[PDB]
This record gives structure tokens, sequence and C-alpha cells, in this order.
């Protein structure tokens, strides 16, 4: 079929023209594809998504993340600082991020509410952001235990709950942490822990997030549960939850909405 | 032979006597030396090779290859860390589950056709009369040995090949065997060299009609003609249908797409950074992908919707494929005897009062009548009705008088069945005139004579009526009836009559002459003693009433059939075995030959000049016999046949009819063969598609045809071509149909490969739309109509215009395609932004997307969200795609009701099935969406409502396009637009 005079069944002025025809085919399409998204974009708010039908319930992530075959997993010997070394290293990079430096775009708030804003009234047509500090952390700070806890057998994982635009946990009284071993240990009590800041609370002026264009320098409140009886040479399980109104940790089909589950092995 | 082999000569060979025949010894002997005289069984075709064929196919192969792709994928993606790969078993598993089911379906309907067919076959045991060493007894047929003597009369099945030693007035039916239409005389003399034209050889399928008979056999079982035929038929090959051959032309374009595509994006892979395995896993994916699922479903469906309308008509098909040779099919050979003749002697023409009248030959007598006003008529019609011994059989009143039974020869039930038709009563009459002396038909006078008593107290008058031969007549009778008139001979009634009587001949009928003579009440007083061996009575000086002629004559479709084919642009060629005069008179009544056509013969006796002189350029018409025939190489064959546009082929062996079918296919044409006989049965195999009468038809014919025509109505013949044609434009319009949306299933995943946006469209959403959501919008388009007058179109031009071409497969997949796959995405891109996720970051997101350890991914807001709230979103974006297709197919199953026309000219609800269709579309959709639980088994999600609106513009520039196009190819021809953009 291939020839001289007729490629493939046509002519070389006629391979032109029907090839030409496809070219402006698919110019026409790619320039109303183009307009579509342009109009879509421009109706568009910069600062309110539109929906949030998947975002009823916020996550919740803990530091430091080591995952094994199905979910979170820490495993770490008191004896070898080898293998702790790493999650203190992941625990300092992350609260690098929270240092007094790293928090200089936000301002210090005590009113333990909601924090309504309905102008921009911060910098660069901005709304203010609450600081968060390391040092509100205080043990679990990283000063004056760089380990975490770790070394002696008393680590602390730091909690974060996952942002939402304008969501509202409650204000009945702040969110609040609570972890627990999912199935208590029949040769022990159950789990004793020491949250920072007290009660393990997040306060309420951290709240609605407004999004990163009108808060570009808000940080997540942070809570460590420092974990004080723990078992050697065994497996536990830990799920942390989070006490508010309104954030649910009941969906089968996300294990980490309003909580989250952890093993946890310390050997000695 | 053994017909020019005498007495003397035979006994030698087969050690028998003419008198005593086979000792008992002996013929015992013979038959463990030889096997019974019977034929043997079409052998082979188990139960599970029948179905292992319907899984056979060419799409079949095409998804078999395509599930085994999906399995070698399936194993590479374990042996190595890509894991989540049930869409790969998915997707294998709905390949042979549709290819299995569609198996069954086509099984069944084969099943169940063959169960239809073989309701009308019956069995019967055969025995046989045989004198074996001078005991007459009765034996079973198949007993029978070569050389054993064997006694026939008349009503029994001839035992076997027999040369006749004996006969008085035996007749024969070889109407099957044969093409003769006509009783075939049987004598013991050698008339012809070959054994199929001799008077002393009796074939074993045939009836003996009359008279008795005594001869030797000389062949058994599958050595005699039909078992030789039977054989021929055995060695023929079946070729693959035309609607095979397009469906594997449209398997080559489908695999080549497939092919280039896949490479390319496996070099665009490599060239990105993907391993070796990726990139491979990545062609085959796409190389799967380009095989559509539910298209055999549709066109197996399309198919048995054409089969169950066709069987609406007693047209009944073996096989789903024949439901489309029909509408392709150029030439058709057809049998005359049987198939396009009803195979039954009827008064054709009459010649009384000068004049030559025509009679109502029609089985449902729905033609035109002769005048039947007239006293030499009613004198012609009282002499042909007394002058009879055939009786109806009692009881047959429901029953109408062309198919009434008759005991009779065959003449006689014609002027039986004439008489009942014309004046009524025909026995009632015959007994309300007594007859008190008869002499029956004898070749020594070549007359028949009887002698009635009239009807009315008042007058004692004796009639006389005579039948024979019409010269025999003419040699008697001094007076002729004319206008109640007696006029005598005056030598232009002789030459008139002359030329009547080779008019008749020569229009293939045979002919009888009948006359009346009044005895006086003088001479003959009533109860005079008429003596059958004293000669008393007048038998000269008779009065001529008229000549009644016969032929075995056209079915009543048949005609009007026949021009409807030529008009269609089918060429129709005559294959028979009978005589050429008989066929050429058939051929001119049904319009194979038409008006004012001529042969070279018929110039030369116009032109007085010899034949060999008149150039064959002139003659439209062309009969050939078989004696020719064989002298004929291919080159003359192929010669005559375009030098002739009106062929017949008169005294036609069986393979020699079987010549003429692959002649005709040799020089291209798709050839439809029409028969009933077992000599059709080679032929009817041979064919393209091969189309028996089920009422006439014999159980070879039957069983070597693809269609069988349960009422023997060859206007069903019209009807397959033009359901032929609709079904491959449908077929046509469905393809394109459900060739369209596999672009918008294909181009995700090509964006998913290489600019890594999270996954728009799922492997099971995909499988929804092929199996569920489309399959019947595609078959509705079966119900379309045709755009123009499909039945004035010639056949398709087989080798270049095809089911599936390059303009239909260019539209289908790169412009309404495309258009599909703009919609699709537009609708995932705003899903994605109204919640949350802008387009530029959705570009390279999908690992992060993916990655089972980050549960705080950021999204264009700064919103933190987990793997499970990005899966429901992925999800939502799978629906918002199958949504974007599926308002997009409304549209194109719109567009595609027509390929030329408006659809503001061909109606938008006319196809009520096409507005059902699309409503059941339409509600599994919403079904799918809005059912509580599909998120987690389908993974479809309660869209929101302006996603199913994001869509329609889209579909309304696909519909507003394609009018738009088929406009320009309407207002401009032949333009370049109709070269290009028509399909
Ligand atoms: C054989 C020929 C094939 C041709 C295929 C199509 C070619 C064209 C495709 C892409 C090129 C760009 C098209 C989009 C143009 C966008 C128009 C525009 O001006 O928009 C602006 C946006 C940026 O606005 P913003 O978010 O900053 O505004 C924020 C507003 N505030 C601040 C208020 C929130 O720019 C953007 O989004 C740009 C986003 C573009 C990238 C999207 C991902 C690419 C995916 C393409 C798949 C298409 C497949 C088509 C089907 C093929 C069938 C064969
Ligand atoms: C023709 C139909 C072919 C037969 C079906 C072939 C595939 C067989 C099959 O296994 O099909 C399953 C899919 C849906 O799989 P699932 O989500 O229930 O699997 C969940 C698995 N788990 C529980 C591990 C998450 O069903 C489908 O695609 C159905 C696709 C549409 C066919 C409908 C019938 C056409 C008439
Ligand atoms: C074209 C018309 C076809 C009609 C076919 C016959 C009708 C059958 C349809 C429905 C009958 C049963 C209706 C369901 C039972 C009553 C409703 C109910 O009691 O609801 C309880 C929950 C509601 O779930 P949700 O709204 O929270 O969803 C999850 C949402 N997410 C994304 C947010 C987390 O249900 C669950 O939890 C999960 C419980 C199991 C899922 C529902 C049971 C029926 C679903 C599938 C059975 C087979 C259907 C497929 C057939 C082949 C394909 C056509
Ligand atoms: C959606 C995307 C739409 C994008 C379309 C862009 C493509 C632009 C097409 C331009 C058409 C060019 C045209 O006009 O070709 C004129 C030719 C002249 O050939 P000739 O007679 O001299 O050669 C006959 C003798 N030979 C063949 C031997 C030489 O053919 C003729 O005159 C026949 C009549 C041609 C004009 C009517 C058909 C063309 C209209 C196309 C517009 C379709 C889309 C409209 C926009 C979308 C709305 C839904
Ligand atoms: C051709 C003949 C058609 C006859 C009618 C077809 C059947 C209609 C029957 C039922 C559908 C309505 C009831 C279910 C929907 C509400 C359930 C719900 O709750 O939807 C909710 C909102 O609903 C809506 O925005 C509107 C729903 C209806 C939209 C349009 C429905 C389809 C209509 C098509 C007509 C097209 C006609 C033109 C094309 C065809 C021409 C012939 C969705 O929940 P969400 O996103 O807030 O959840 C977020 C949380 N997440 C995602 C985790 C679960
Ligand atoms: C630059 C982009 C938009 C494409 C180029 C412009 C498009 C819309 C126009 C400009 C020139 C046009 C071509 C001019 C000549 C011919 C020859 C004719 O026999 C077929 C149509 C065809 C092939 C036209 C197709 C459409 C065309 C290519
Ligand atoms: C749209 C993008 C992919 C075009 C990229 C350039 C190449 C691949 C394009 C440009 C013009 C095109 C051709 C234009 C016209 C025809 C004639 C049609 O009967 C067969 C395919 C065919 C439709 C196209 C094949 C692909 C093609 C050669
Ligand atoms: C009409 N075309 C449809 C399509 C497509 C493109 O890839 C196929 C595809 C899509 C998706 Cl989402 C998931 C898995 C596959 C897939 C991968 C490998 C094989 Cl061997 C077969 C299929
Ligand atoms: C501005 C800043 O970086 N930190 C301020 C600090 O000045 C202030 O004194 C104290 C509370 O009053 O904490 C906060
Ligand atoms: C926390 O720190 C204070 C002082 O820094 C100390 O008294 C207290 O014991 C610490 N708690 C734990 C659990 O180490
Ligand atoms: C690690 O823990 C185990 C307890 O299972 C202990 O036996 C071992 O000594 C520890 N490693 C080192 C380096 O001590
Ligand atoms: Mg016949």
């Amino acid at each position: 079929n291939p020839d001289t005079g007729q490629m493939l069944g046509r002519t070389l002025s006629r391979w032109v023209w029907i090839s030409l025809y496809y070219v402006a085919f698919y110019v026409v399409m790619s320039g109303i594809f183009a307009l579509c998204i342009y109009v879509l974009m421009r109706t568009i708010d910069p600062y309110t998504p539109d929906y949030q039908d998947q975002l009823k319930s916020p996550g919740v992530t803990l530091r430091p993340d080591v995952y094994g075959e199905k979910g979170l997993d820490i495993s770490y010997n008191v004896s070898d600082s080898t293998t702790w070394a790493g999650l203190a290293h992941t625990l300092h990079r992350f609260l690098a991020g929270y240092s007094p430096a790293a928090q200089e775009g936000s301002i210090n708030c005590t009113s333990e509410k909601y924090f309504f804003q309905e102008s921009f009234l911060a910098p660069n047509h901005t709304k203010f952001s609450c600081k968060f500090t390391a040092d509100m952390l205080q043990n679990c700070s990283g000063r004056p235990d760089p380990t975490f806890g770790f070394a002696e057998g008393k680590p602390c994982f730091i909690i974060k709950m996952n942002r939402i635009v304008k969501f509202l946990p409650g204000n009945s009284t702040a969110p609040r942490v609570d972890c627990a071993f999912l199935d208590q240990p029949r040769d022990g009590p159950p789990l004793q822990v020491e949250y920072f800041p007290a009660n393990g609370t997040y306060s309420l002026h951290y709240f609605p997030y407004y999004g990163k264009k009108a808060q570009p320098h808000y940080s997540n409140p942070l809570v460590a549960a420092k974990l004080l009886n723990v078992p050697r040479n065994r497996d536990v399980v830990i799920v942390c939850k989070i006490l508010a109104e309104h954030v649910s940790f009941d969906n089968p089909h996300d294990p980490y909405e309003g909580k989250v589950e952890f093993k946890l092995k310390i050997q000695k | 032979n053994d017909h020019q082999l005498s007495v003397a000569e035979l006994e030698q060979k087969y050690q028998t006597s003419a008198t005593k025949g086979l000792s008992a010894s002996l013929a015992a002997e013979l038959l463990l030396r030889d096997g019974p005289n019977a034929l043997r069984p079409p052998r082979g075709t188990p139960e599970y090779v029948k179905f292992a064929r319907q899984l056979a196919g060419g799409l079949q192969c095409l998804m078999w290859v395509a599930a085994a792709i999906c399995l070698i994928a399936f194993a590479i993606q374990a042996s190595e860390g890509d894991l989540t790969t049930d869409d790969n078993l998915y997707l294998a598993l709905a390949l042979i589950a549709v290819v299995v089911v569609t198996g069954c379906f086509g099984y069944y309907q084969e099943f169940k056709s063959t169960n239809i067919i073989a309701s009308f076959k019956n069995l019967v045991p055969q025995q046989a009369t045989v004198i074996r060493d001078g005991d007459k007894f009765q034996i079973n047929a198949d007993q029978l040995v070569v050389g054993d003597l064997v006694e026939m009369k008349g009503g029994d099945r001839v035992p076997a090949d027999i040369r006749i030693l004996q006969a008085q007035g035996c007749k024969v039916d070889n109407s099957s065997l044969t093409g003769e239409s006509e009783p075939q005389t049987r004598s013991p003399e050698c008339t012809h060299e070959s054994p199929l034209e001799t008077r002393n050889i009796a074939f074993f399928s045939t009836m003996c009609l009359e008279g008795t008979a005594q001869g030797l056999v000389v062949n058994t079982g599958d050595r005699t003609i039909i078992g030789r035929i039977a054989s021929l038929a055995s060695g023929v090959e079946n070729e693959k249908t035309p609607i095979a051959i397009e469906i594997e032309h449209f398997v080559d374009i489908i695999a080549g797409l497939a092919i280039l595509f896949g490479a390319t994006f496996f070099i665009v892979a490599m060239c990105i950074g993907y391993t070796f395995l990726r990139a491979m896993v990545f062609f085959m994916a796409i190389v799967v992908a380009y095989v559509p699922e539910g298209l055999l479903a549709t066109v197996t469906v399309c198919l048995s919707l054409t089969a169950k309308r066709l069987a609406s008509k007693n047209c009944v098909v073996k096989n789903l494929e024949a439901v489309e040779t029909l509408g392709s099919t150029s030439v058709i050979c057809s049998d005359k005897t049987g198939t396009l003749t009803q195979n039954r002697m009827t008064v054709s023409h009459l010649w009384f009062d000068n004049h030559i009248h025509s009679a109502d030959t029609t089985e449902d007598q729905s033609g035109q009548t002769f005048d039947q006003s007239s006293e030499t008529w009613r004198a012609l019609c009282r002499v042909l009705t007394l002058c009879n011994r055939a009786a109806f059989k009692s009881g047959q009143d429901a029953v109408p008088v062309p198919k009434r039974i008759v005991i009779g020869d065959a003449s006689e039930t014609a002027l039986l069945k004439f008489s009942e038709l014309t004046l009524g009563n025909a026995m009632g009459y015959r007994e309300r005139f007594p007859k008190v002396c008869e002499i029956p038909f004898n070749s020594t006078n070549k007359f028949q004579l009887s002698i009635h008593t009239l009807e009315d107290p008042r007058d004692p008058r004796h009639v006389l009526v005579m039948k024979g031969a019409p010269e025999r007549v003419l040699e008697r009778c001094s007076s002729i009836l004319i206008k109640g008139q007696e006029l005598p001979l005056d030598e232009q009634w002789r030459e008139a009559f002359q030329t009547a009587y080779l008019s008749l001949g020569g229009l293939g009928e045979r002919v009888l002459g009948f006359c009346q003579l009044y005895l006086s009440e003088k001479d003959y007083p009533p109860g005079y003693a008429f003596d059958v061996e004293a000669m008393n009575f007048p038998t000269s000086g008779l009065c001529f009433a008229g000549l009644v002629s016969m032929i075995d004559p056209p079915r009543a479709t048949v005609p009007d059939a026949v021009l409807k084919c030529r008009t269609a642009g089918i060429r129709v060629i005559m294959v028979t075995g009978d005589h050429p005069i008989t066929a050429k008179a058939i051929a001119a009544s049904v319009g194979i030959i038409s008006e004012g056509s001529e042969t070279v013969e018929d110039i030369a006796a116009r032109l007085r000049v010899p034949v060999d002189q008149v150039n064959r350029k002139d003659a439209r018409a062309c009969v050939i016999n078989g004696m020719q025939l064989k002298d004929m190489d291919p080159s003359e064959l192929v010669e005559a046949l375009r030098t002739h546009p009106e062929m017949v082929f008169a005294r036609t062996s069986p393979q020699q009819k079987l010549v003429i079918v692959e002649s005709c296919q040799r020089l291209g044409a798709i050839v439809a063969v029409t028969g009933d006989g077992v000599n059709d049965s080679p032929a009817l195999k041979k064919a393209d598609i091969g189309v028996a009468m089920g009422i006439a038809g014999s159980d070879a014919a039957k069983n070597a045809a693809d269609m069988i025509l349960l009422d023997d109505n060859f206007a069903s013949i019209v009807t397959g071509v033009e359901q032929g044609r609709l079904i491959f434009d449908n077929l046509k319009k469905s393809i394109a149909y459900t060739l369209t949306k596999n672009i918008p299933e294909l181009t995700p995943y090509l964006i998913y490969i290489t600019v890594s946006v999270p996954l728009p469209l799922g492997c099971i959403t995909i499988l929804f739309i092929e199996l569920c959501t489309d399959i019947f919008p595609s078959v509705s388009l079966a119900y379309e109509k045709a755009e123009s007058d499909i039945m004035h179109l010639r056949p398709r031009n087989p080798k270049r215009d095809r089911l599936v071409n390059e303009p239909l497969a260019a539209y289908s997949y790169f412009q309404i395609g495309a258009i599909q796959s703009f919609a699709g995405f537009t609708d995932y891109f705003t899903a994605m932004a109204q919640e949350g996720w802008f387009p530029l970051l959705c570009v390279g997101l999908r690992p992060q997307w993916e990655n089972h350890h980050l549960q705080d991914l950021q999204d264009s807001y700064g919103q933190e969200w987990t793997f499970g709230q990005r899966l429901y979103q992925q999800y939502t974006c799978y629906t918002v795609f199958f949504i974007s297709i599926e308002m997009c197919q409304i549209a194109d199953v719109l567009i595609r009701k027509t390929r030329r026309l408006s659809a503001f000219q061909q109606g938008f609800f006319r196809n009520r099935i096409l507005v059902i269709a699309i409503v059941f579309q339409v509600c599994i959709g919403c079904f799918l969406c809005y059912c509580p639980g599909m998120p987690n088994i389908f993974n479809f999600m309660p869209i929101r409502f302006q996603w199913w609106l994001v869509p329609m513009p889209f579909s309304l520039l696909i519909f507003v396009y394609d009018e738009i196009r088929k406009l320009g190819v309407r207002c401009c021809p032949g333009s370049w637009w109709d070269q290009e953009l028509y399909y």
C-alpha cells in the first residue's frame, strides 16, 4: 500500500489537506478546553473552597512516623542508642518549624476562644495566625532531653490534627487528645500518659483555619503524649483519639479520621 | 457402462440370471463383501465441537489474546512491587465471560434452528421385491446386492440403481435426482450414451409412478448416483462468510492501531524515566485498552434480532452470520424444478376457437383466467372431464385443489384439477354422465376412448369422447368445432392446428388433443351392445374440440421476486438439469430472460443465417447445455458468462452446477444458490449462502443449505436481501457508536501515566460503561430504518466497501472520542478545583496522592487530607468522568442514527427502542451514582448536580458538529468534504 504516487491510498497533496484539517480541529478543541479551565479558575474563590465533601472530620497524624506493613510501627532498643537516634532526629526536624524564629510571622494569643476574623488586618492583606512554639511542649520539646524520653523508655509522641478551612471542633471546651491501649494487656495496668500542654488540649484560639492565602504563617497546634508505663519487650497497640464535639473517629474506611493508632515495642 | 451392455454380456459380470436371479449363498456372500444397500450417514460433529466453534472466531480470538495479555501483565506486576492489580483479573474475567456467554447464545440459536428444521423431517423403512433362485419373496431394501433381480411396480420406491430388463408402461420421478420435471419413461433398451440420460437405468432414490418393471441391480449403497452426489458434497469446503471476512478486517484495524499506540507510549515512558518492565506493562495495558469488550455481544444481539425478523417470515437461518449474506450477494444461481417452479404438471394453455388461451397456473389461483363463455369451450370441457379416470382422495374439502391428492398419473391429475377449478365438481359431473364403454390408453393406437350417455332424460344419443396425441387425433376428426359450428377440415384448419401444435411445443409444453362425436340414436339405440373387441363404434370421422397443453409452472411469487432481485442489481442465472426448451420457456416466464432478449439461435432464425455467422455480442440471452459445458474450458466459461448477461444452464449435472458456482466466485462475486433436490446439495455447500426449500427440499439440500424457506416462499429471498443490506448499515452505525467511547476510556490512563495526575477513571467504572450502560443503546441502532431506497442500490463491492473502514475509524476515534475526552477532563478538573485541588497542583501529584504513608497532604487551600479522603475524592473523579462519557454517548447515539440524513429528516423519536435505551441508560447511571453503598462496592459517588451539566455543552457540540458535517455531505455530493468526512 505504500507507494510513490499514492502513499497509503492518498496523494501527497491529499495528506496535507486532511492533516491540516485535523490540526485545525485539535487546535479549536484545545482552545475550547483552555477557555473552560480559565472560566473555572475565574469562578474559584481564592480563600475558601467551594465544598468540603470529603473533609467532614479532620485526620490525625503522629510524629515520629515510622510505617511497617499495615500502619505505624515504632520499635527500638533502650540499650542501643542507634535504634532511637533516627526517631529523635525526626522529632528535632519536625520541631524546627515550631522554633521561635520560625514562629516570627505569628502573634501571641491568650483569648482561649475562637479567633474569628472577618477582615484582613495583618500585613499584606492577610489574617492573623497565633503562635505555637516548641517550648509549650516543655519536657517533650527537645530540651533538656534531646532524646524526647526515648533513652529512658518514656518516649514522646507528637499528635497533630489535620487543618480544615473554617472547621470548628466545638467551643464548650478545647479539643483534647486521649491516648490508651487498644486492648489493655491483662498483665499490667492501663496506659499512663502525661500531656503537654497540660491535659493535652488544643487551644480554641487556633481555630478556625482560614486557609493558606489568608494565613501564610499558620501552624497547627501540637500535643505531646509522653507514655510512662509501656511494658518492655512486648508488642502493644496504642490509639490516640481526639475528643471534641465536632470531631468523629468512627469511620471504618479511614483509620486516621479523628484518631491515630500505632504499634509500639520497646526492648531492653 | 451396464446400460450399453447386453444381457448376454450381463449375467457374467454379475453372475446372475434375468429369469432366476442370484443364488441365496452368492447373495449372502456379496452382502458380506460389500456393505448393506444403504447410504452412509453424515458423520461427526459431537455436541461440544459446535460449542468450541462458537468460542472460536475473529473477535473472539482478539478477546482471547487480550485476556492472555492481561494475565501476563498480572504475572509481571506480581513479580515486582507494582501490586494493586485486581484490575487485570477483573478485565480478563469480563473478556472470557463475554466470549463464553456469546458462544452459548450462538450455540443455542443453531440448536433451535436444527430442531426446527428436523421437526419437518420424517423417516420410513424401505422394502423391496426380489427374485432369488426362483422365489419371489419380499426383502428389506438394504439387503440387496449388486446383480440382484428386482421387481418394481407403480407407487414403489426404486430400491437401488437398476438396469431395466422388462418394463410395461413404467414411469419414474427423477425430479429430485435430475432436473427433469416431467415423468420419465423406463424401457428395456439403450436410448442414450450417458447413464443419466438413458431410458434403461432407474435410480436408487426415485419413485416409480406407474406401470411395472424388472431389472438387475448394477450399483448399491454409496456407489449409486445419489451416493456419489453425497460423496461429492462431503468433499466441498465451506468458506468464510462475508460478515466473518469483514469482522476479521476490522480486527486487523484494531490490532494495528493498538500496536502503534502502545509502541509510541512505550517509547514515551522510556524517555520520561520509566523502567523496562514498567514501559512493557504500559504498552500491554494500552493494547488491551483498544479491545472493545461489549462489541461482540452487541454484534451477536443485532444478528439475532435480524434472524428473528427473518423467522417471522418463515425464513430460518442455521447460523447467525447467514442473515447478512443475501445483502452482499451479487449473483443468484437458481435451480428450476421444484425451486423456481411448483414441480407439478398443470394446465397452462389451450387451443380452441382458433385462439391460444392462457389458464391460471398459480397454486393460489391469484392470476388471470381465460374466456369460459363459448359452446366450443363447453364441448372441450365436457370432453376433458369425461375422458378422465383420476379421482380426488376422499375427505379433501379443506385443502385447495392444486394441493389435493389424486389417484392417477400426472396428465390425468392436471386435467382433473383443471376441471375442478373451471367447471367444479368434476367427479359429480362424471357420475352424472354414466359410461357404457371404454378403451384405455395404449401404444398401438396412442389414444384413449370412452362412451357416455347424456344427463338429460330427453336425449337418447351416446357421446363419444377421445383423448390422445395431437397428430393421432388429427389423423381422425374430419370435422372441427369453431364457435357453435362443425366446420369440415378445409386444410386451413389443418395448417392452423399444426402451427398451434409447434407453437405450444416450442413453449416447452406437453400437448394433448381432445375430440368428440355424437352417436345416432337410430344406428346406436339405447342399451346398445358396445363391444371393445368387435370395434363396432366409429373411431373415425370425429369432431375436434381443442388442444390442451401442460407445463410445470412457476411458483406464484417467483416472477416478481426475480424482478425485484434484478432491480436490486443482482444477476440471476438458471442452472437446471431439465431440458433446454423447458428451461428457456420457464426462464422467460419468470423474468430471467427479459422480453426482447434473444439467443444466437433466435437471432439466426430471425435473420435467416447460420448460427456461426451471428455476432455473440448481439445476443443478450444464452442457453448452454451440459454437453457444451463439458467441452468448455474455464476461459471459455468466463467468456460466455461475461458476454451474456441473461444466462441459462440446462441439462446440468451436480458437478457442473458446482463448477458454475466456483467460476462465478472466482470472478469475485458473492454467490447465492437456491435449490431443493439432491442434485443441488454440492452447489448449495459451495455457495456463500445456500437457500433450500423447506417443503419441497430434500434432506441433502436442507443439510447443505444455510437458510431454509419453511413455506417455500421465494419472495423470502427479497426479504433477506433487504434485511441483509439494512443489517450491514445498522452494524456500521452500532460499531461506530461502540468504538467512539474507547478513546475517552484510554486518554485518562495516558494522562495518568505521563503527567502523573491522580487517576481520573477506574477499571471498574470502565467495565460498567462497556458492559452495562452502552450495550442497550448500541443494540437499539439495529432498529434504524434505511436512509434511501436500499433495494434500488447495487450490491456493495466486497473489496472496496468494507464494514469498518478508515473514515469510520478516524472519525469515531479521533474526532468524537476526542471531544468526549475533553468533556471528561473538563469535568475532572472542575470537581477537583471545587473540592480544593487546583489543576496545576494536580500535575505531578500522583506519587504523594497515592502514598499510604502521607496522611496530611496539603491541597491548594492548605487543608491536609488523609489517604482515605483522597481516595474518596478519586472516586468522585471516576464518577464525573463516567457521567461525562454517558452524557456524550447520548449525543453519540443520536448522531449515529443516520450517516447522511439529518436527525430532523429521519425523526428523533421514530426509534422508540432507542428512546427507551436512552432513558434506561440515564436511569442506570443515576442508580449507580446515588444508591447507598455504591462508594464502597463499585466506587461510584453521589456527585453534585453541576457535574452533570458540565459535559452537556460538549454533547451539544458533538450533535451540532455531526449535523453540520452531514449537511456538507448532502449539499456537496462529490467534493473533498464528502470524500474525507463521510463514512
Ligand atoms: C493531540 C492534541 C492533544 C491536546 C491536549 C490538550 C492540550 C492543552 C492542554 C493543556 C494546556 C493548558 C490548557 C489549560 C489552559 C488554562 C487556561 C487558564 O488561563 O487557566 C489558568 C490556570 C491557572 O489559574 P490559577 O489556578 O492560578 O487561578 C487561581 C484563581 N484564584 C487565585 C482566584 C484561586 O492555568 C492552568 O490551570 C493550566 C493547567 C493546564 C494543565 C492541566 C493538566 C494537563 C492535562 C491535560 C489533559 C487533557 C486531555 C485532553 C483530551 C485529549 C483527547 C485526545
Ligand atoms: C437500575 C436499578 C437496579 C435496581 C436493582 C435492585 C435494587 C437494589 C438497590 C438497593 C436495594 C438495597 C438498598 C440499600 C439498603 C437500604 C439502605 C441502607 O440500609 O443504607 C445503609 C448504608 C448507607 O451507606 P452510606 O450512604 O453511608 O454509603 C457510604 C458513604 N461513604 C462515601 C460516605 C462513606 O449502606 C451501607 O453502609 C452498605 C450496605 C450494603 C450496600 C447497600 C446494599 C445494596 C447495594 C448493593 C447490592 C447489589 C447492588 C449491585 C447490583 C449489580 C450492579 C447494578
Ligand atoms: C432520561 C430520564 C431520566 C429520568 C430520571 C432519572 C432517575 C432519577 C432518579 C433519581 C436521581 C435523583 C435522586 C438521587 C440524587 C439525590 C441524592 C443525593 O443526596 O445527592 C446529593 C446532592 O444532590 C444534588 O446535588 C443533585 C442530585 C441530582 C443531580 C441530577 C440527577 C441526574 C439527572 C439527570 C437528568 C439529565 C437529563 C438530560 C440528559 C438525558 C436526556 C434524555 C449528593 O450528596 P453530596 O455530594 O452532598 O455528598 C457529599 C459527601 N459524600 C460525597 C462523601 C457522600
Ligand atoms: C492555525 C490553525 C487554526 C489551523 C489552520 C487554519 C485552519 C482553520 C484553516 C486555514 C486553511 C484551511 C485549509 C485550506 C485548504 C484546504 C483544502 C481543502 O481541499 C480542504 C480543507 C483545507 C485543508 C483547509 C482546512 C482548514 C484550514 C487548515
Ligand atoms: C492531534 C495530534 C495527535 C496530531 C499529531 C501529528 C500527527 C500524529 C497527525 C497530524 C495530522 C494527522 C492525520 C490527519 C488526517 C488523517 C486522515 C484519516 O483518514 C486517518 C488518520 C489521519 C487522521 C491523521 C493521522 C495523525 C496525523 C498525521
Ligand atoms: C478503552 N480503553 C480503556 C482503558 C485503558 C487504559 O489502560 C487500561 C487500564 C486502565 C485502568 Cl484505570 C486500570 C488498569 C488498566 C489495565 C492495565 C493493564 C492491563 Cl494488561 C489491562 C488494563
Ligand atoms: C517534667 O519536667 C519536670 C521539670 O523539668 C520534672 O519535675 C518532671 O518529673 C518531668 N516529667 C517527666 C514525666 O519526666
Ligand atoms: C536489644 O534488645 C534486646 C532485647 O530483646 C537485648 O537482648 C539486646 O542486648 C539489645 N541490644 C543491645 C545492643 O544491647
Ligand atoms: Mg429441483
